RNA sequence: UAACCGCUGAAAGCAUCUAAGCGGGAAGCCCGCCCCAAGAUGAGGCCUCCCACGGCGUCAAGCCGGUAAGGACCCGGGAA
RNA sequence: CUCGAUGUCGGCUCGUCGCAUCCUGGGGCUGAAGAAGGUCCCAAGGGUUGGGCUGUUCGCCCAUUAAAGCGGCACGCGAG
RNA sequence: AGUGAGGGCGCGAGCGAUAACGUCCGCGUCCGAGCGCGGGAACAACCGAGACCGCCAGCUAAGGCCCCCAAGUCUGGGCUAAGUGGUAAAGGAUGUGGCGCCGCGAAGACAGCCAGGAGGUUGGCUUAGAAGCAGCCAUCCUUUAAAGAGUGCGUAAUAGC
């Protein structure tokens, strides 16, 4: 659901689709890289050419497994956690990438572009 | 502004466009069983009962204390200040309106006794590098010519169950005037199935 | 301004008040406020 | 020889009473102060401050007494109307009745109240200023809606008593 | 009310917030917020109710029944 | 005083007061336009993050943060 | 026969930082070793005072007398009023009260007031401007409210206070 420390997932411009963060972006007081949210973190895994590196960035919160419980009560879970890479402003990393729809995200609001972005199966 | 009541039990609901969740309150209508007059008790105010349990099960004087204005055979009763009788039973079949906010408390669900780890909060100690005391234990409790001694007032171990009190806000969400009911969304302050009351205080400026 | 201490006025023509045992120099210049109590 | 001198003219209701001068005129039934000491007389025409001393407690007491109650009569003579002058492109002004118009603050709500020998007027509204009766409370009030802004020095924009100088220093850099 | 701002005013026959008397003012102080609480011997306040209980050397503030006025005991049950 | 006996570090856990207050506000001042700084007096209310390496508290560094204070109590804590 | 090492206080030299309930020596007292009573809150050595034993006796030290607690909430004359009492210096100040002193042209005073704030006062440089109110000094005259070689708000001098 959240971690500080973290091997995530992502699939934007990705090195790799995964980097470790530090933290929450939030409240001086982290403790959850949480579903829609907003953090911190460097690169973990490889990249084959890619102007991405090695670096660290920020980003926002998607995907969890252990409770996507939403306002309406719509309710889910994907066995994945994933969030995609942001480029200060929030204007997310990459063209595309690979994942979907659901709330959380584009009621996050904040990067509709990641929400035409991913949409379809996957 | 105030209600008695025979807390039942917590369940979910919906509202608007959205689900949530309330809690089941229950109260028949208590009635002036005692009056403070204010010249008679210049705490002014209202103290009722509201159920009944057994007739053949009664102390005289309670059988009389009734007698007094007269109500019923109950044995449910308490009192609260600074609130009018502009009647002399009470339900709230209207009584309390939904779509209001509400204070309210009652019994406190009776714990145990356990120390830095129950009571209070930050389980324990840690656990490996040390085991002689395994995970968590007492934290510390003063020293030598501080105060010269063994503190007086800092949380601690044992019986933090058998107590009681209240929750602040809350919503009134639903009222079923008939099986006199109330749907709350409530910190089910205490357990249910048991005894609780509601009272409305805020002057509250957002 | 203040200071627990000095205090020889200064706006050429500031003025020495007592108000308070407090050792307050008043004058028509903020760069005076001189609070010394 | 000097620091007690005044008369009390219009005949005035000028007398003493529970250890509290009464002062009545156009109506301010003004209770100047009276030390048991201090002690006065209204003959004729004079009215007459005594000192049953002349040290630093008596001699101040007297340059007040003198004064103040003086006052007590001045003002229960006329009526005390403090003249006061609002000015500066961000603000309004009018009576509304009983409070105080008044806009500068981007966001006007400014609906006060009059306390007493208070009137509103509001004729300009340019110059505008108030009017009392106790010359304390009303150069007081008068303060109160003045500080609620007035300052500005550098750029005016404010309430002003008479409407000191002003005194302002500039702005950027020239 | 803290610093800090003012009103009315002398002693310093012009002036000053300043002993005099009046006001402004801090997320802080008493309250308002919940939680204890007359073993606060300085309460108990109010309600109902058995009778002023019955025998003994007056000083009967001792005995026995007195009242189930009520409660305790044992039993049986309890998120206590 | 103590050698017929007082366990010294570092850390842990529970901390308790303190103000020369860091973030908080209240402020007069500016070389104060705004904004933002910076310059003192008042006031402890709550608050006063994670890791890295180093047995080191200090420290230097990563990332934030409103902020990520100094210190009293044998540099609190072995009858924990 | 016993101590053969002791400390404290005052004064006098060391030393130490002219620091320490430091340590060195000396004059004295001290305290132990009596120094058991008073006492100053209570405190081995700071002022009083030597206890052989009594008194339901009286005079006194020091130091005390509104009360807690014996003893005038004495009298008399002041001076502070901050609570100093109820630890502090450097140093700051139209604190408080006191000198022993200076201005009184009732040729009626000072802060408060009124009006005029006088004509050569007009470069000296700089004059873009000094024509007191821009920098290197000027130290004169007439003239009356008695006279500003102009103490001061200032820009372009100047003009106004």
């Amino acid at each position: 659901m959240i971690q500080p420390q973290t091997y995530l997932e992502v699939a934007d411009n990705t090195g790799a689709r995964k980097i470790m963060c530090i933290r929450v972006l939030k409240g001086s007081n982290a403790k959850y890289a949480t579903v829609g949210d907003v953090i911190v973190a460097s690169v973990k895994e490889a990249i084959p050419r890619g102007a991405v590196k090695e670096g660290d960035v920020v980003k926002a919160v998607v995907v969890r497994t252990k409770k996507e419980v939403k306002r309406p009560d719509g309710s889910a879970i994907r066995f994945d956690d994933n969030a995609a890479v942001i480029i200060n402003n929030q204007l997310e990393p990459r063209g595309t990438r690979v994942f979907g729809p659901v709330a959380r995200e584009l009621r996050e609001k904040g990067f509709m572009k990641i929400v035409s972005l991913a949409p379809e199966v996957l | 502004m105030k209600g008695i009541l025979g807390v039942k039990v917590g369940m979910t609901r919906i509202f608007r466009d959205d689900r949530a969740v309330p809690v089941t309150v229950i109260l028949a209508g208590p009635c002036p069983v005692v009056q403070r007059r204010t010249p008679e008790k210049d705490g002014y105010t209202a103290v009722q009962l509201g159920f009944l349990p057994q007739n053949p099960k009664r102390v005289n004087r309670p059988l009389k204390g009734h007698f007094a204005k007269a109500g019923v055979e109950p044995v449910r009763i308490l009192r609260e200040i600074r609130d009018f009788n502009p009647e002399g039973d009470t339900v709230t079949v209207e009584i309390f309106k939904p779509g209001e906010r509400v204070d309210v408390t009652g019994t406190s669900k009776g714990r145990g006794f356990a120390g830095v780890m129950k009571r209070w909060n930050f389980a324990g100690g840690p656990d490996s590098h040390g085991a002689h005391k395994i995970h968590r234990h007492p934290g510390s409790i003063g020293n030598r010519k501080t105060p010269g001694r063994v503190y007086k007032g800092k949380k601690m171990a044992g019986h933090y169950g058998a107590e009681r009190v209240t929750v602040m806000n809350l919503e009134v969400v639903d009222v079923i005037p008939e099986e006199n009911l109330l749907l709350v969304k409530g910190a089910v302050p205490g357990p249910n199935g048991g005894l609780v009351i509601v009272r409305e205080t805020k002057k509250a400026a957002k | 301004m203040k200071v627990r201490a000095s205090v020889k006025r200064i706006c050429d023509k500031c003025k020495v008040i007592r108000r308070h045992g407090r050792v307050y120099v008043i004058c028509e210049n903020p760069k005076h406020k001189q609070r010394q109590g | 020889i000097g620091r007690l001198p005044i008369p009390v003219p219009k005949g005035v209701s000028v007398e003493v009473a529970p250890g509290r001068v009464k002062v009545k005129g156009p109506k301010g039934e003004l209770e100047v102060p009276v030390s048991p000491e201090m002690r006065v007389v209204v003959e004729e025409g004079v009215v007459r401050v005594e000192r049953p001393s002349d040290e630093r407690r008596h001699k101040s007491l007297h340059g007040l007494t003198r004064t103040l109650i003086a006052n007590a009569v001045k003002g229960v003579s006329e009526g005390y109307s403090k003249e006061l002058l609002i000015k500066g492109i961000g603000y309004r002004a009018r009576l509304v009745g009983r409070a105080l118009e008044l806009t500068v603050g981007f966001s006007h709500p400014v609906v006060v109240e009059p306390p007493e020998g208070i009137t509103f007027e509001v004729p300009e509204p340019t110059r505008v200023r108030v009017s009392g009766i106790d010359k304390q409370k009303v150069g007081q009030v008068a303060a109160n809606i003045r500080a609620i802004r007035k300052p500005s020095a550098y750029h005016e924009k404010g309430i002003y008593y008479a409407g000191e100088p002003v005194r302002l220093k500039p702005g950027k850099a020239g």
